[PDB]
RNA sequence: AUAUAUUUUAGUAAUAGAUAAAAAUAUGUACAGUAAAAUUGUAAGGAAAACAAUAAUAACUUUCUC
RNA sequence: GAAAGAAUUAAAUUAAUAUAAUGGUAUAACUGUGCGAUAAUUGUAACACAAACGAGUGAAACAAGUACGUAAGUAUGGCA
């Protein structure tokens, strides 16, 4: 006869990151198909759909009363936030950069120049 | 190459057609758009008005319908019920013609059946 | 494409924004159709309507008469029913179908002022079957359709496969119209007054016709086509004519309030109503 | 099998080329894309001669 | 087997250039059975037409008059003929003649 | 015959070119359109056919109804309902319509288009709402400059800005557009068209020009930083410009400084905002008010505090956004300003 | 109304709508929309061809009107 | 009291998705349309997922140039 043995290894699916756990920018948050998970603030989608933090900060699983029947996972730049926030409330943001101290260093960015 | 049949039906799409057939667009001077947008501005709100004119017509006439049919019910159940029955199959009789713009010959027939 | 997620961002602010305005592209459709400043621009009142005069006129006022109920009540139609909150499931069930059809019906209100039945549209139906072999008939059929009524006709096109009919898909089968105003008064005045009086046995319209929402169709066939002046002035350019389904559509909530509008307007009824 | 491969090769007498697969009767390839070399997006056409199939042009300043 | 017209490559009508369809129609007159006449917007080039046979004079349109005369196309076919060949008989002598036909 | 009266109707209600008034009146078809200004061109056009008299029975239909507007004008009390009276009676005069239409809206001449006349302020308003308006919102929106200065806001005058004294130039300045430092190097001026019903004698504005992104690196973030800002000024209907001609030391609470943003610190936007004071009754006079300066922070302002202090409430705003070129070494040198920090290509 | 020289029209061809679930361009971007079944009818037309109709307007605007 | 808007609510992902099955999709990822045919381009790729190795998967950021867009921006092939 024609034996049944064919099958494909489990897709390694689910949260990669876990909620209150610190990310940094790229990591993956998690893996999915489709969108069971939509991306808030702080965080990118990818082609398969995967979701990963944009900037440093704390993992938070949540709702938003604009796209209800829709989970958000996103990234808050502090703990101490909840990350559906205010939505008349200005955007938290980071800066990132550093100012270059060095003499060299700042007479070299200052002199480069787009093409 | 083609039919007789095909030149004639391309003959009727050519009727159909755009193609050779509209003039050139209406380019109006300032001040002729203006007169323009004054006229249809007039029609418009004289159009409103005559709606509005049969509208209010048609909301006393129901007014009427209802206060009769008050006092009627009030006064004869029976010819309330008389009135109240429905005329579910109703239809205009066959000479409640549409009007012509001129008038034919017999103006009017004064016999019947 | 990095993803595929559509999702719209929130505003803050109550200000509604239409793009069309602030594109510079396409300047003339900008403008309505009704300005003289659009090139799609066609004057609407060109002459008075003996048959929408005659309606305003006498028939507005009878056929609220006649409607008229008293104390009459809004009918509720068939609508989806809700689940019983006794089981846990039922907490987001979606709903049930209407009793007895898979499509909700609408609601019946009383006749008033406002509501009197009035005519809303014409669309008339012309599919050739025989146009299956050949396509040049259904280019026939507009131009039927297009002396007929005076409106642009629109191209019918197959869309299932039939073999036993031998009905391909995506092939031109015939064409259709719809009609407002002036002009499907126009077309409805000379059936009423020429073609349907040159039928041979023509009893009227079957008194259990039309959806039951409001709207009558009845048919004609070619010869019955042949009565219409334009052809009847050029029956050489005419070897061929087409028959073509007409229905009317009008503010009737029910069909018999139609079928008591179209008889106002002379449109006979022979059969048996529902 | 049925597609076959093909040398796109740069208008800009450069020496860069890229590679595409195409059908066996596709209309001839050409396409802009950027060249290090030069370092600007400039034409690039084929490289050898191929059999392409014959289509008929459209019929467009209409024709008896 | 099919018989189709090769289709054109369709000029393109861009947005906003797109015109309505406004065809050429005549103001004629049309004369029903009555002296009545009504104007139409009609393609064909005939500015007055007249009909033998139309709504004024169908009796399913006109029940109350009480008499109403019939007429189709003249000039064509042989329609009278019937009556044109014999003209011993004319018009009530062949309504009493026909009586009765006493068989049983 | 109220549309030929001018007793007490403004005279900007009337077309003041005899020609163009006499083409739109005329009786007989025999008058040429000025508009046509070559007669070769005259010749070849032609007017739509019996257009004329149906205009003047149109004209006569409208006149009627003005009038009976006019009526009721003359006799309601409340200010809103006599100004809506009055926009509804002159709304569809062909002149007014001829004026606005073709006469300029933003620098409008007081003899074409009056602002003080409630039926140009209509037509005004209208006018900024088809298209202007819109564009503001997009430009805010998108560039987040509400969420991130103001918390919304609700349009109701027209604010344009411009950069004259710095280059020699004119140009209105696009919502939202990017300026060179030479450009914005000076000081900005203001037009601020109002189209409600405002006591032109009692009411005061004052305006705000703030930067919500210059860097901070104590909490690695950005803080709001107040470029402009002036206080107790007045405008009118038909002139409300302002400029160094039309306030004083006493109305700047911080003198200009202008753009000068950091290399590789982002884009920065640089965002106007127009307040109106509060109105209090029963007293005589423009209510002016004193601003704390020794509680003005200049460098870490919060507007939303300023605005709830002192009862302000938003009626207009604009945006335009800077970037490091340059010039901006210069600009620092010539207003004496510290030189500029220089911050990394990578956002690590 | 005739004669000629020059020129013009007739190559007669579908979309007239930012088209929207007949068939045709399967990758970019910008704008916009909502399918499907089932039911009721309609020339040939029938189970099966094509067209039409089938959930609710409290609140907010502009206009008309008592 | 009435028109014309803006739309809102319920329902719907059962149709459609280039192709199996599963997950996703109306805020559309489905469909129509204007440009376009450009990102189905170039040199560094952090960091993650997965993982014996070898391989595989998502991808921030810097730089060069393109197409569309009023703009915000999107595009390093195809809803996966
Ligand atoms: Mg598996
Ligand atoms: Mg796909
Ligand atoms: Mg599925
Ligand atoms: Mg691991
Ligand atoms: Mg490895
Ligand atoms: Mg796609």
């Amino acid at each position: 006869s024609r034996t049944s043995m064919k099958d494909s290894a489990g897709r390694r699916l689910g949260p990669k990151k876990y909620e209150g756990q610190d990310v940094s920018t790229g990591e993956i948050i998690m893996r999915q198909r489709g969108t069971k998970f939509y991306p808030g603030e702080n965080v990118g989608i990818g082609k398969d759909h995967s979701i990963f933090a944009l900037e440093p900060g704390v993992v938070r699983y949540y709702l938003d009363p604009f796209h209800p029947k829709r989970k958000f996972i996103g990234v808050a730049l502090r703990r101490d936030l909840k990350l559906p926030s205010p939505h008349f409330e200005p955007t938290v943001r980071r800066f990132g950069r550093f100012e270059l101290t060095n003499k060299r260093a700042a007479y070299k960015e200052e002199n480069s120049i787009s093409r | 190459s083609l039919s007789p049949l095909a030149q004639r039906v391309v003959t009727q799409l050519s009727v159909m057609s755009a193609s050779r057939k509209q003039p050139k667009l209406l380019k109006l001077a300032r001040e002729d758009l203006i007169k323009h947008q004054t006229i249809e501005k007039c029609w418009s709100i004289y159009q409103q008005q005559q709606r509005e004119r049969r509208n209010l017509q048609l909301e006393l006439q129901y007014k009427s319908i209802e206060r009769s049919m008050n006092l009627l019910q009030e006064l004869s159940p029976r010819l309330f019920e008389a009135a109240n029955a429905s005329e579910k199959g109703k239809r205009f009789p066959m000479e409640m013609k549409v009007p012509t713009d001129f008038p034919p010959n017999t103006l009017w027939h004064y016999n019947f059946r | 494409p990095k993803s595929a997620c559509s999702l719209v961002k929130p505003v803050h602010h109550l200000v509604k924004i239409d793009k069309s305005k602030l594109s510079p592209r396409f300047p003339e459709l900008k403008y309505d159709k009704s300005d003289i400043r659009s090139p799609g621009f066609k004057p609407k009142d060109t002459h008075a309507d003996r048959l929408n005069d005659h309606y305003l006129n006498t028939l507005q006022s009878d056929l609220l008469l006649i409607n008229y109920s008293h104390n009459a009540a809004v009918v509720k139609g068939l609508k989806q029913r809700a689940w019983s909150g006794d089981s846990p499931y039922h907490l987001n069930r979606p709903p049930k179908n209407p009793r007895g059809s898979k499509a909700q019906l609408p609601d019946i209100h009383p006749i008033k002022w406002s509501n009197i039945p009035g005519l809303e549209s014409v669309v008339i139906n012309c599919f050739v079957r025989e146009a299956r072999e050949n396509q040049l008939l259904a280019i026939t059929a507009a131009l039927q359709l297009q002396q007929i009524t005076g409106c642009k006709p629109h191209p019918i096109f197959s869309k299932n496969d039939v073999p036993t009919w031998k009905l391909r898909k995506g092939h031109q089968m015939g064409a259709k119209v719809e009609l407002k105003g002036k002009e499907m008064s126009q077309f409805l005045s000379t059936l009423t007054e020429i073609v349907l009086p040159r039928i041979r046995e023509y009893k009227g319209i079957s008194n259990q016709s039309g959806n039951r929402f409001g709207g009558i169709s009845f048919g004609l066939t070619a010869e019955d086509i042949k009565f219409f002046p334009e052809i009847d002035a050029n029956q050489d350019s005419w070897p061929k004519t087409f028959g073509m389904h007409i229905n009317i559509n009008t503010s009737a909530q029910l069909d018999y309030q139609a079928r008591t509008l179209l008889s106002g307007f002379q449109f006979p009824f022979f059969g048996e109503e529902k | 099998s049925k597609n076959s491969v093909i040398k796109l090769l740069s208008t800009a007498a450069s020496g860069y080329s890229r590679y595409i697969s195409i059908k066996k009767g596709a209309p001839l390839v050409t396409q802009v894309r950027y060249d290090p070399v030069v370092k600007r997006h400039v034409l690039f056409k084929e490289a050898k001669k191929r059999k392409v199939a014959e289509r008929k042009p459209l019929d467009f300043l209409r024709t008896a | 087997t099919r018989i189709t017209l090769p289709r054109r490559p369709a000029k393109k009508i861009q947005l906003g250039k797109s015109r309505p369809a406004i065809y050429h129609q005549f103001n004629v007159k049309m004369e029903l059975s009555d002296g009545s006449v009504v104007i139409r917007r009609s393609q064909y080039p005939k500015g007055e037409i007249r009909l033998i046979q139309d709504q004024r004079n169908n009796p399913l349109w006109n029940p109350s008059r009480d008499d109403l005369v019939v007429v189709d196309a003249n000039s064509g076919g042989s329609l009278d003929r019937f009556n044109k060949r014999y003209s011993s008989l004319f018009s009530t002598v062949e309504l009493s003649e026909e009586n009765k036909k006493k068989t049983q | 015959h109220i549309w030929s009266d001018f007793t007490t109707r403004p005279s900007s209600l009337s077309i003041q070119s005899s020609k163009v008034k006499n083409y739109l009146f005329q009786k007989k078809a025999s008058l040429d359109p000025p508009s046509i200004s070559r007669r070769s061109n005259r010749i070849k056009y032609s007017p739509p056919e019996h257009i004329d008299e149906i205009f003047r029975m149109s004209y006569d239909f409208l006149e009627q109804r003005s009038s009976k507007f006019y009526e009721l004008a003359n006799k309601t009390k409340n200010p809103l309902k006599k100004d809506a009276l009055l926009i509804k009676a002159e709304i569809n005069n062909p002149e007014v319509q001829y004026n606005f239409q073709f006469n300029n809206k933003l620098n409008n001449v007081k003899d074409i288009i009056d602002y003080d006349v409630p039926v140009y302020r209509h037509l005004g308003k209208q006018h900024w709402e088809s298209y202007g308006q819109m564009l503001l919102m997009q430009r805010l929106e998108t560039l987040a400059a509400i969420p991130d200065t103001l918390p919304t806001l609700v349009p109701r005058a027209e604010v344009n800005i411009k950069f004259p004294f710095s280059t020699g130039v004119n140009k209105w300045i696009e919502p939202g557009e990017f300026l060179s430092s030479n450009v914005t190097s000076m000081r900005p001026i203001f037009k601020i068209q109002e189209y409600e019903l405002v006591n032109v004698e009692k009411q005061l504005y004052t305006v705000l020009i703030v930067n919500p992104d210059v860097p901070d690196l104590s909490n690695d973030s950005f803080k709001t930083a107040l470029c402009y800002g002036l206080v107790n000024i007045n405008l009118t209907y038909n002139d409300n410009l302002i400029d160094p001609r039309k306030f004083h030391s006493s109305n700047i609470i911080a003198d200009y400084l202008p753009p000068v943003p950091e290399k590789n610190a982002g884009k920065q936007r640089f965002v106007v905002w127009v307040f109106r004071q509060p109105l209090i009754e029963d007293k005589q006079g423009p209510n002016m008010l004193e601003i704390d300066r020794k509680e003005l922070s200049r460098d870490d302002f919060d507007i939303r505090q300023f605005t709830k202090k002192y009862n302000l409430t938003a009626i207009g705003a604009h945006i335009w956004r800077s970037e490091w070129d340059a010039k901006v070494a210069a600009v620092r040198e010539k207003y004496g300003l510290p030189p500029g920090r220089v911050f990394s290509r990578v956002r690590r």
